[PDB]
């Protein structure tokens, strides 16, 4: 049930306004409207609380800068009421030394990285021109070039002085050190043929490819002996700096937050010069807390808590949920998909009263509800340990609340797939075969089975049946709720669409029943007279034309619920398949190389464990989805989302 | 049995697998599509599901015309 | 090769974007609030100062990393229909390289703005005895200059008028490669280009009384040549004929800018209809186009913020 | 005489395959897809699993006909 | 001994075709996974696992030959 | 009684040719895109033969069936 989210207004004088907005944001529990076009300006705040609030804004941003320049993440805490200078005084100096040590060691891994890449052929190099360092006479070429293709290169030194002009690659085959020196110009128009032929100079950034090479080397050589030492000790200083400045950098964070967004929803008011009005809506079960927190003010400021307007103009309205703790857990799996609209029905009982018992139908392995179970202690004890679930592999980080809801679902379905491997008899697929715990006839060892499942002639028309009863009870009781919710609005077009689609789907039901069923023709077809007589007497009464197509689809949705039974039949043959193949070609052949069957047909099956789960476990949840959730509308104008005052804490 | 209830079973399954195959062709288009959308924003959630499963009428179709072929035998 | 790859990527591009809002409150500020307002979104992600040449970097940068990435990530049929919408930039970076080799500056003169090659080929492109040795280690295979460069360079090694027909090869290569495959949104838009690209060449040759025909290409529809020839000549009823095409509002149009800001106006109209075909090359069209003239907007805006101009000097330039 | 159990068997593996091949086409294009919202960002993780997953429906009905038909067999 | 081929033909024909039908998905999820791969190094492991969840359709193939299997 | 030795070699080589194809279409554009990658950089060569050689598991698969027909023969 939708909480029925009454209307807040308040009024008052502006240094009470932000006082009082200060004493709403702390007990977070309203939502906001903007409320300009009658009597009241658009209330630009003020100039001097402009410039606090981007300088405000300019703290929270330099600070979770900071923060991600520091590795770490962002998470709230509690905050401190201090003074803003003293916040600076706090913010600036650890942002002063974490910012010039990311500027100091990425620039040093920078040097590093272009240093140790080209110390030994700059070296090389260094030791073959010790005769002439920076001789202004002839240039040296460089060219740290490929494997032995030196004549291909030479042959612009070739075209140059041949009886002289020296040009060679000593040794450090990695890259051939092809230098070239004859004299200035001579140099030049042979590197310049060199290129055409394919070479490139020394000519990089820093020390080494900026000045002569002898120093250029003895630098590199000094940053190489000299730079894994700063590398340790500024992750050491770093490691330093997170350890005692995390804590108050997140929480004067947590502060910076709390104060932009109340001087953000400070202009969400109305005043002229003297005073201000509000509008806020607030949910019924928290007006003690707003109307204690609302006391303290200054003659306790007047308050007008109006019970809503009604259906009509009512899409500006938050929504909630509001569901009793026993089926509270299935908020997000209800949430994944938009919200309703003050008015439309609360969907969210009806997926624990039926999908954990669908899914039981789809999986009744005892062996496969022993594992759930295992699962569920180990993620039990994960919220016991209180941390945060993270995997970095489908980047899913997500709070142990999340989890604890998945600990409830886990055992509120694990329950039903319990019940649905004692009633359907399989234990991990099949282990009746040794120990004859499941009585059939064929092979009666101990208590009764109620349905095999492996044959289909007992079985399949049965269990299909049902399937169809389900779909039935289903469709019917969507078809009915969006009938009583077009007789709540007094809107009408929904009414005769639910009773056109009853109407219309019963009396195919029957006929379908009667003229391709059993015999006895005699009973339903009055009950084909009612039928097709609602449906035309709904579409004469309606005007709302293109539901003729629909009830064909509508047959379709009702019909559809045929893959519980058929994952089923499919999952539960196929592990008892698995196991029959193992266990038989175990035990029957060599009697001790069983271990070795047995383990292949347990990984196998925790194979199709963990590939085919996911969608035997996807497809109840989607029958709901698109057939009980799409019946009685869900899937108009989106609603809007109640979020409150945040105090992010 | 003979002739009869092989046949019957291959007019069964061929109508299951052909229609199978038809509502394949066209929920792969509506799918990308709707994959698409959904990747824009998470808010087209409930226009593309009820878009995307349109087209299973084909094979709950397949499998009446199945069950009454074997209700049929 | 497959389009639904690239057209999931490019949605979820296209799912952030500015709304008008932003510039409509963006409309009146000092520059400032311009800096805040673009600290926060996916510009901000390069911006690394403030100031212009700081805009200007950002804007440039993030276009090239948001933009030119999905000229990759497909290969084959699918990056020879996606090439074609962004190969302007590669035509104005040719040309410019072209005159630079024609007029002795030097090769680092130039600023060359990124388009669908890779720099080091227009490092190795300078120093070729023979341009078509240039046009070759220009050529990546199926592109368009790799085919027409090395076509209108069989005259004469580096002149002008080697421009002015690379340019109008250009034109009719784009339109017959767009002839030449099967996307029915991309066909279409880029005859309406080239129409739009003479008829605003006629606008800005009027006057002169040059031979129209040696100027006039073919590839549009909407242009013939008669219509051309009677509008380098000055009677404008014929830009009042161009009724029924998307040339809607456009008729007794006189000056260049309100031309052309009629015609940059139904391109993105027009090119904004490319989520008809959300399967094909239509979504990424109605991406590119937008995405850039969201960056122009942005640019204008950002002029106007700096230098303190009139609203009223900017209002006729968000108008579409 | 002798024309059933073959006959029951290749309408079967007909029934099977086909569907196979329907849910291959789907999940072809509602894949790629997928994996193009994915490698984009890790946040659209779930609402493409729930769209690669959606059409293993089709395969699952072949396989009720199929082991109707060999209860059948 | 008459209808032993058949039950064959329907067991190769339910092998193959799912084997084309997996065939036919793994196609363009693999030619997404390639594209990714070539972007970068660090989508690796979204690639196998979309790469390899369309393998129901022949391990289901393989399921329904060794029904045909043993019943013969 | 004969039709029984051809039959079963029919359901051989239509299960060998028609995985065949399946992994024929896979391979068609995994390939292809393998190409443009190596194209593209030499860097990503293992992971592109490793994409590549995944769907002989198609084809193994195909002459499992196949040998187990031809040991039933």
């Amino acid at each position: 049930m939708i909480a029925p989210m009454e209307k807040l207004v308040l009024a008052g004088p502006k240094g009470r306004a932000k006082e009082l907005l200060q004493s709403l944001q702390q007990a977070g529990v309203v939502h906001l409207e903007t409320l300009r076009p009658e009597a009241l300006s658009a209330y630009q705040l003020s100039p001097e609380e402009r410039a606090e609030l981007r300088r405000w804004e300019a703290v929270s941003a330099g600070a979770e800068h900071t923060l991600s320049l520091l590795g770490l993440e962002a998470e709230p805490a509690r905050p401190f009421p201090e003074g803003l200078e003293a916040a600076e005084k706090a913010l600036s100096p650890i942002q002063a030394h974490a910012e010039g040590l990311t500027r100091q060691k990425q620039e040093l891994e920078e040097e590093l990285a272009l240093a140790q890449a080209y110390l030994e052929p700059l070296e090389r190099l260094a030791a073959l021109a010790h005769g002439l360092d920076k001789s202004p006479f002839l240039r040296v070429i460089p060219f740290l070039l490929t494997e032995k293709e030196l004549p291909l290169v030479e042959e612009a030194l070739r075209k140059a002085l041949e009886d002289r002009y020296l040009l060679a690659h000593e040794a450090y085959a990695g890259g051939v050190a092809a230098l070239v020196v004859v004299h200035r110009k001579e140099v030049d128009q042979a590197k310049a043929a060199l290129s055409r032929a394919g070479v490139a100079e020394l000519r990089l950034p820093g020390a080494l490819g900026e000045l002569p090479l002898s120093e250029a080397a003895r630098r590199l050589k000094e940053r190489a002996e000299a730079a894994p030492r700063e590398l340790s000790e500024v992750r050491q200083h770093l490691a330093k700096l997170a350890r005692e400045s995390a804590s108050t950098l997140q929480s004067l964070w947590t502060r910076a937050q709390d104060e932009v967004a109340r001087l953000k929803a400070l202009e969400e008011l109305a005043s002229g010069r003297f005073g201000f009005a509000l509008l806020g809506y607030v949910p019924v079960k928290a007006k003690p807390k707003v109307e204690e927190a609302l006391a303290r003010h200054k003659e306790s400021v007047v308050y007008a808590f109006e019970p809503v307007d009604e259906h009509h103009e009512a899409d500006r309205i938050p929504v909630v949920l509001d569901n009793p703790p026993w089926a509270k857990p299935f908020e997000l799996l209800v949430s994944f998909l938009n919200t309703p609209k003050y008015g439309t029905f609360d969907p969210t009982p009806v997926v624990p009263v039926f999908f954990p018992f669908w899914f039981g139908m789809i999986v009744g392995d005892i062996g496969y509800a022993l594992l759930f179970y295992l699962v569920g202690r180990w993620l039990s004890g994960y919220v016991k340990r209180n941390e945060p679930l993270v995997i970095d592999l489908f980047a899913l980080k997500l709070k142990p609340q999340v989890i604890g809801k998945l600990v409830h679902i886990l055992n509120w379905m694990v329950f039903w797939t319990v019940v649905w491997g004692v009633i359907y008899g399989e234990f991990f697929g099949t282990f009746l075969e040794h120990l004859g715990v499941f009585g059939t006839p064929e092979h009666p060892g101990l208590i009764p089975i109620l349905i095999h499942r492996i044959d289909t002639a007992k079985t399949a028309n049965l269990l299909i049946l049902l399937s169809v009863a389900f779909g039935v009870v289903l469709v019917f009781f969507g078809l009915a709720l969006r009938a009583y919710l077009g007789l709540k609005h007094r809107h009408m077009a929904h009414f005769w669409e639910g009773v056109g689609y009853l109407g219309g789907l019963v009396g195919v039901l029957a006929l379908a029943a009667s003229y391709l069923g059993n015999l006895q023709a005699g009973w339903l077809q009055g009950l084909m007279y009612l039928g097709f007589g609602v449906f035309l007497l709904a579409v004469l009464m309606s005007r709302i034309w293109l539901m003729i197509p629909e009830i064909f689809t509508q047959a379709g949705h009702i019909l559809s619920h045929i893959r519980i039974y058929a994952v089923g039949a499919a999952g539960g043959i196929l592990a008892g398949l698995l196991t029959d193949v193992g266990f038989a070609l175990a035990e029957r052949l060599g009697l001790l190389g069983v271990l070795l069957g047995l383990l292949v047909a347990g990984v196998l099956h925790l194979l199709i464990l963990l590939l085919t789960t996911l969608g035997h476990m996807l497809q109840p949840i989607r029958l709901l989805w698109v057939e009980f959730f799409t019946k009685f509308g869900f899937y108009e104008e989106n609603g809007r989302p109640y979020r409150p005052f945040k105090s992010v804490r | 049995g003979g002739l009869d209830r092989g046949l019957i079973a291959v007019g069964m399954g061929l109508a299951v697998g052909l229609a199978a195959l038809g509502t394949g062709v066209a929920q792969a288009r509506i799918g990308a599509a709707g994959v698409g959308a959904i990747a824009e924003d998470r808010s087209n959630f409930g226009t593309a599901l009820i878009f995307l499963l349109l087209p299973e009428t084909l094979v709950i179709f397949g499998l009446l015309i199945a069950f009454i072929l074997n209700g049929r035998l | 090769d497959d389009f639904a790859y690239l057209n999931a990527r490019v949605r979820v591009r296209r799912g952030t974007l500015l709304k008008e809002s932003f510039f409509q409150e963006a409309l009146d500020l000092s520059f400032a609030d311009f800096l805040r307002l673009l600290s926060e979104t996916v510009y901000g992600g390069e911006l690394a100062g403030q100031g212009l040449p700081d805009v200007d970097r950002a804007v440039l940068r993030t276009q090239a990393k948001l933009v030119g990435d999905l000229p990759r990530l497909v290969t084959g049929e699918a990056r020879e229909a996606v090439r074609l919408l962004l190969l302007r930039n590669d035509l104005h970076n040719l040309q410019a390289l072209l005159r630079a080799k024609a007029t002795g500056r030097p090769f680092e003169e130039v600023l060359l703005l990124p388009g669908t090659l890779r720099e080091e080929v227009w490092r190795q492109a300078y120093e070729a005895q023979d341009p078509a040795g240039m046009a070759q280690v220009l050529a990546v295979p199926g592109h368009p200059l790799a085919r027409a460069l090395r076509a209108v360079l069989r005259e004469t090694q580096d002149l002008a008028r080697v421009e002015a027909l690379l340019a109008k090869r250009f034109f009719e290569d784009v339109a017959k490669a767009a002839k030449g495959l099967d996307q029915p949104a991309l066909r279409d838009y880029l005859a309406l280009e080239v129409d739009a690209e003479n008829l605003r060449t006629a606008f800005k040759l009027q006057g002169s009384g040059l031979a129209p025909d040696a100027f006039f290409l073919k590839g549009g529809r909407f242009v013939d040549r008669v219509r051309f020839a009677r509008l380098m000549e000055g009677d404008y009823a014929v830009l009042d004929e161009l009724s029924g095409t998307p040339f809607s509002g456009l008729s007794g149009v006189r000056d260049l800018k309100a031309l052309e800001r009629g015609l940059r106006c139904v391109l993105l109209k027009e090119a904004k209809k490319g989520v008809q075909d959300p399967l094909g090359v239509g979504l990424v069209l109605a991406y590119v186009k937008e995405r850039e003239w969201e960056a122009v907007r942005l640019r204008l805006l950002a002029r106007r913020a700096y230098f303190g101009l009139p609203r009223a000097q900017v209002e006729e330039e968000v108008v579409c």
